[PDB]
C-alpha cells in the first residue's frame, strides 16, 4: 500500500554517518508543515521519533506505527542505497 | 519556521516546504 507520510534526507547523504537529518510531511492523511529532526542508525528507532513527533502535538497517538514506518522506510532507502 | 522541543530533549525544525 502507501502511507502518503513523506519522509526525505534533509542533508546529503555523505555516507559513514551515524546520524542522518530527516524531513517528514503528510500529503494524504488516509501545524501542516515540514518537520525536520535528526536519526540516529545504529541507535535511536523509528517508533521511538514517532512517539516524540506524537507527544509533541504533530499526529494522534494512536496513529504512532504509521508514522514510525513511514520513518522506517527512509531509514531503510537510505541504508540500501548505502549498499 | 519554528523548533519545537519535546520534554525528553529531541528538538523539531518546523518549516513549510
Amino acid at each position: 500500500e502507501d502511507t502518503g507520510v513523506r519522509v526525505e534526507l534533509a542533508e546529503e547523504d555523505h555516507g559513514r554517518k551515524s546520524t542522518i537529518a530527516l524531513r517528514l510531511w503528510v500529503e494524504d492523511p488516509k501545524d501542516n508543515g515540514a518537520i525536520e529532526f535528526t536519526f540516529d542508525l545504529e541507535k535511536e528507532t523509528p517508533d521511538e521519533v514517532a512517539q516524540e513527533m506524537i507527544e509533541s502535538g504533530f499526529f494522534h497517538e494512536s496513529d504512532v506505527k504509521i508514522v514510525a514506518k513511514s520513518i522506517r522506510d527512509r531509514v531503510a532507502l537510505i541504508q540500501w542505497r548505502r549498499e | 519556521l519554528t523548533q519545537v522541543v519535546h520534554s525528553a530533549g529531541r528538538r523539531f525544525i518546523v518549516s513549510p516546504v
